[PDB]
């Protein structure tokens, strides 16, 4: 398995020794915050710390496209016909006191998230769609009536019933359902508004994972043990440590040896890694896409819609066409971005293989000649005097909202800057510098839009449903640019269609959708982005390979 | 709620 030119797995020559401790950090400059309960959960610092003792108590494995498959510590089943999510738990799925992991435990996840009274953040609309979920949730009902126990509250099944089926339902992280377990019987006496704070479910948790935590220092760190009633098989460790390590002292720790795995690095510590004797760079391809985008409308807030009404010459498919390959995308990642960022084909990245596919051809080569012919033969007539095009007697001139965030992003938008104007556009930034990230937020999504703006970039972390719907539809508020399109509709409906239950039917609709994406040029793809990870050459069994579902007992050290 | 800024 390769990403770009990295390697996925360290293939060690050497055989892991019995025992041993693991130490792993994960890169912040943040305090991490301790919550092993999925729904009260904020902090993405502790949810990969979660990692060895269960990634707060995940029930499913997956393929490496994240589609649910069968043999982790629970199955899910979907019945078209009944409308109905099944879950199985493991006979002997236990968690870390040895207590059994029941039916209850699944239910209590979805009051934790429901139940306001809790305090979570992560309730979605999405669940809405769970048959009775809306009515607790406002408190009108006491129980979840779409959640029901075959075998009772102690069995080891539950039946979840939906109002749609929606065939996103077998990604993992599609959201209509949940995918954690909860101890009712270690939580039950917990008043809701306390359980955040409880030392149950910070410092002294229990857990379903192959270790278990025996040790949580307050936003630093975790000692992880084997964890006895693991159904699955015993880890090779003693131990794993895992500490939260400064991005100032992340590159002298790996000169020293203090960490054997180092997580969350970023793309600029690269150079100072991929030197450093001892060490192996693993890279994946991550659930990443940048975008430009192009303003065309307002959002409506009150009737929730798109209008795509905005004055511009952006209006014209031509001129979004030209903008895009006067882009030298693939130059600035190769001056600037170490391998770790390549260009985008397409709005969704390849990781997802069952989803896109290489042959869709987006703006990821610069074709300056196409991009002036475009324009002249859409009336944009180049000047003598000046080097800019002119239409019925204006220049063609546009406001670019570049924003703060990549290490070298002021020369990157200065180099598009002058791509354009070698197509005869001319482009300045927005206020005459970047925008800072908040004020870019506040800019894009506070309806009804701004009108000061021509050009913007965005970028998003994926979900493992990589779903279109909350990024480009005509309802949606982070449709940054507003476009109403009427092909793009149809298109993002059939990828959430019954027809789409079929993998290969579904396949072909994300790929449609992609093309046309293309083609109308409402927004452009930018750039895809690989993850690193530095592993001690003694590790033995590392791999950052998406579909691997037991590293935490696989891996070990050679010495 | 899926997809996050970055």
């Amino acid at each position: 398995l390769k990403a770009g030119n990295f390697d996925v797995a360290y293939q060690n020559p050497d055989k892991a020794i019995k025992g041993g401790n693991l130490k792993v950090a994960y890169q912040s400059d943040s305090p991490m915050k301790a919550q092993w309960l999925s729904g009260l959960s904020n902090d993405a610092t502790f949810a990969t710390m979660s990692g060895p003792g269960g990634g707060q108590d995940g029930l499913f494995f997956t393929d490496s496209g994240f589609k649910f498959i069968k043999g982790g510590a629970a199955d899910v089943a979907l019945d078209k016909e009944s409308k109905t999510a099944t879950i199985t738990l493991r006979k002997d799925l236990k968690w870390s006191d040895g207590s059994e992991v029941t039916a209850k435990d699944y239910e209590f996840t979805y009051e934790t998230i429901a139940n306001p009274a809790y305090g979570s953040d992560r309730w979605t609309d999405s669940l809405a769609n769970i048959v009775g979920l809306s009515d607790y949730h406002t408190g009108k009902a006491k129980t979840i009536s779409g959640i029901t126990f075959p075998d009772g509250e102690n069995g080891k099944v539950i039946k979840v019933q939906f109002k749609e089926m929606k065939p996103g339902m077998t990604q993992s992280g599609n959201g209509y359902f949940l995918e954690t377990v909860a101890p009712y019987q270690y939580l039950k006496d917990v008043a809701p508004k306390d359980l955040a704070s409880s030392p149950k479910t910070t410092t002294k948790p229990l857990v379903t994972g192959p270790f278990k935590p025996e040790n949580v220092v307050a936003g630093e760190s975790i000692k992880y043990v084997p964890n006895p009633y693991y159904w699955g098989e015993k880890p090779k460790l003693n131990s794993i440590t895992y500490e939260v390590v400064s991005t100032a002292k992340s590159v002298a720790a790996l000169s020293s040896s203090k960490y054997d795995i180092i997580n969350g690095m970023v793309s600029s510590q690269y150079k100072q890694v991929k030197n450093l004797k001892g060490y192996k760079v693993l890279g994946q391809q991550a659930m990443y896409i940048s975008l430009m985008y192009y303003n065309l409308g307002h959002y409506d807030a009150k009737n929730s819609i798109n209008v795509q009404d905005r004055k511009t010459p952006l209006q014209d498919q031509n001129v979004r066409q030209a903008i895009g390959y006067a882009r030298n995308v693939a130059e600035v990642d190769n001056k600037f971005s170490n391998g770790l960022s390549t260009p985008a084909n397409s709005l969704i990245p390849p990781i997802f293989k069952q989803f896109t596919s290489s042959s869709v051809k987006g703006y990821e080569k610069q074709d300056l000649d196409k991009a002036n012919k475009l324009l002249d033969e859409d009336g944009w007539k180049l000047n003598k005097s000046t080097g800019y095009r002119e239409k019925d007697g204006k220049e063609l001139s546009l406001v670019y909202a570049a924003r703060v965030g990549d290490a070298n992003a002021e020369t990157i938008a200065q180099n598009y800057i002058q791509q354009w104007k070698k197509i005869g556009v001319k482009v300045s930034l927005y206020n005459g510098k970047l925008m800072e990230f908040n004020s870019w937020v506040d800019h894009m999504t506070t309806p009804p839009g701004a009108n000061d703006w021509d050009i913007t970039d965005g970028s998003w972390s994926l979900a493992s449903e990589p779903s279109q719907q909350d990024l480009f539809s005509a309802a949606a508020p982070y449709n940054f640019g507003h476009f109403n399109d009427s092909e793009i509709t149809k298109d993002l409906n059939d990828i959430d269609s019954a027809k789409s239950e079929n993998p290969t039917y579904r396949k072909a609709a994300f790929v449609k959708y992609q093309e046309d994406m293309n083609k109308k040029a409402y927004v452009i793809p930018t750039n895809f982005m690989l993850n690193y990870t530095p592993v001690n050459k003694r590790v033995v069994g590392m791999t950052l390979d998406y579909g691997a579902m037991n590293t935490w007992s696989e891996i070990g050290v050679s010495s | 709620a899926a997809a996050a800024a970055a």
